[PDB]
């Protein structure tokens, strides 16, 4: 909504979008990188449990 | 989507349309052409 | 009224210019939606960051 505001300058709003898109990448990446990897460690623990 | 549910942008567009309409229907500007004339006379305007 | 119209050129000029600024911003916002969609596309197609 800031793009069509009266006193807003387009340059600043474009800069905000880049920062926002990068922040999106980082949060999703951190959660996904953990999910599988931590879960894979849990799966190795599960294979030990299956041996037990 | 980001316009069908906003309210600031709609208010701004309505303010602008009201301003233009007030310009139009004023006794100072009653000598204008219609909104769809083509003006075969002025060549460059016809091209544009 | 036909003889003196020079007093009315300024307001018309003003609305004409004001409308061009409004078109400017809307065309700008459309470029932004195309950039965000392109970044989402990249993200979706495989992994690469």
């Amino acid at each position: 909504e800031q793009y069509c505001a009266p006193d807003t300058d387009i340059r600043g709003v474009d800069a905000q979008i880049k920062n926002y898109l990068d922040q999106i990448k980082m949060a999703r990446a951190k959660f996904g990188l953990e999910n599988k990897y931590s879960l894979k460690e849990r799966l190795s623990t599960l294979t030990k449990e299956l041996n037990h | 989507v980001y316009m069908k549910h906003s309210n600031a942008m709609k208010m701004d567009r309505n303010e602008f349309w009201a301003n233009l309409q007030n310009i139009k229907e004023s006794d100072d500007y009653t000598l204008r052409p219609t909104i769809m004339d083509i003006s075969l006379s002025n060549t460059t305007c016809l091209y544009k | 009224k036909l003889e003196n119209l020079k007093d009315k050129l300024p307001d018309i000029k003003s609305i004409h210019s004001k409308l061009l600024l409004r078109i400017g911003k809307l065309q700008g916002l459309y470029d932004s939606v195309q950039v965000i969609n392109r970044e989402v596309e990249g993200l979706s197609e495989g992994r690469t960051s």
